[PDB]
């Protein structure tokens, strides 16, 4: 039950088939053609290694997360560099792994919660871009009761 | 888009946004540009509305969204889902500064101008209506603020009409307004064509326009204190007001002192509610 996964720069990763099908993106390529090696042109090696770790950890359980508290392990798993986090957010989206998407996007969401923005601003390097008077007009308009 | 977070796909950006709350959403929106635009994405709100629609335990007549057949269909194959979210969220009130159409013979026959008194009233902070919408082809109306809380807008129609006969610009007013104000002349010496005025009221209060049971405040009005007055019960009864079966109130008024206006306005505001 062994399947070959080929990084965006070749790389290894011989994972158990149940663990690979966990990505729909893959499960559907494994049905196009036999596909022996499996070319993943978007996910590099560093990232895919994480992706496999996450999948091998949740292999025996899936179902119903969504807006459920991020579990303790995923919390650690995700104590990563910010850019690395977004890189996971893309792999999850590319490999279509719902669970990894939920938990990475939710962790990003939790960062934005409770900021000024001016915090939200520092945190993600976003361009101020409201001219002098532009502010008040959006700030009174964005005061949710 | 120099921001790692701004570059992500919209599908993925909205997914992130799906875990936030309206309050959060506003802070993120305040980063400006894209985020302001995207935080209000019609799609994000559809999702919120569909979710949480099933969590509410009340629905009044004033808040049951159009065909759920329409709320809940294919994304494309309406909105402003954000707005609809608000009417339906029973813990939320959408905001509104009422506007009222003021017309009536009383505006021109009295020897003292009511309008020119309302305009000179320290107590109501009358101020030119801002072009910010509020325009039509008649102007912006005049904003007033009642004792530093409720703000409202009046459109004073000095000439309505040419049976129906409602002028077209006037019908644009009849649809967007929340209530009507009719300035009757209560001066005892005045001869009336009651039937005309009642018709003329009707014409404007026509339900083909903004339908609803919009309130009608009628200001039984005289130039000043010493002028002999037609009692309002008799005035109300001459305009056949019993027939309108939709809220109305005849409030006595004096152009000079505005005696009576403030009670009248208070009534009309309290009538319009949601």
């Amino acid at each position: 039950a062994s399947i070959k996964l080929q990084s965006s720069d070749g790389e290894i990763f011989e994972v158990d088939v149940e663990i690979a099908k966990q990505s729909v993106t893959i499960k559907t390529m494994l049905e196009d053609l036999g596909m022996d090696p499996v070319p993943l042109p978007n996910v590099n090696a560093a990232i895919l290694k994480k992706v496999i770790q996450w999948c091998t950890h949740h292999k025996d359980d899936p179902g119903g997360s969504g807006t459920d508290d991020i579990p303790v392990w995923d919390q650690e798993f995700l104590k990563v560099d910010q850019g690395t986090l977004f890189e996971l957010i893309l792999a999850a989206n590319y490999l279509d792994i719902k669970g990894l998407l939920d938990v990475t996007c939710k962790t990003v969401a939790n960062m934005i919660k409770g900021k000024t923005p001016e915090e939200i601003r520092k945190t993600f390097n976003i361009k101020n871009d409201f001219t002098e008077e532009e502010e008040a007009q959006v700030r009174k308009e964005n005061q949710w009761c | 888009a120099a921001s790692t977070l701004t570059r992500l796909p919209i599908d993925v950006q909205l997914y992130i946004l799906s875990f936030l709350s309206p309050h959060d959403l506003c802070q993120l929106g305040s980063t400006n540009h894209y985020w302001n635009e995207t935080v209000r994405d019609p799609i994000l709100w559809r999702y919120f509305l569909l979710r949480d629609l099933p969590s509410w335990s009340s629905v009044d007549w004033k808040s049951l969204p159009d065909l759920e057949i329409l709320k809940k269909p294919i994304s494309e194959v309406f909105f402003d889902y954000m707005a609809v979210y608000r009417m339906c969220c029973p813990y939320l009130i959408i905001q509104n500064e009422p506007r009222f159409a003021m017309f009536g013979p009383g505006l021109e026959e009295l020897n003292t101008s009511l309008v020119l008194s309302l305009m000179s009233s320290e107590e109501l902070c009358p101020t030119a209506g801002l072009p910010q919408r509020q325009i039509d082809g008649i102007g912006s109306g005049v904003n007033f603020q009642l004792n530093n809380q409720h703000k409202f807008n009046i459109l004073i129609l000095y000439s309505t009409t040419r049976r129906y006969s409602v002028i077209p610009q006037i019908q644009k007013v009849c649809e967007v307004v929340d209530g009507f104000i009719y300035v009757a002349n209560a001066e005892a010496h005045k001869r009336h064509e009651w039937q005309d005025e009642f018709s003329h009221i009707m014409a404007m209060t026509d339900p083909a326009f903004g339908s609803s049971g919009r309130p009608l405040l009628v200001l039984s009005c005289i130039s000043q204190g010493d002028v002999k007055r037609m009692p309002c019960f008799y005035l109300a009864h001459e305009l056949h007001l019993n027939l309108l079966n939709h809220p109305w109130l005849v409030q006595d008024t004096e152009a000079e002192t505005l005696t009576g206006f403030l009670n009248g306005i208070e009534w009309i505001l309290e009538e319009v509610e949601s």
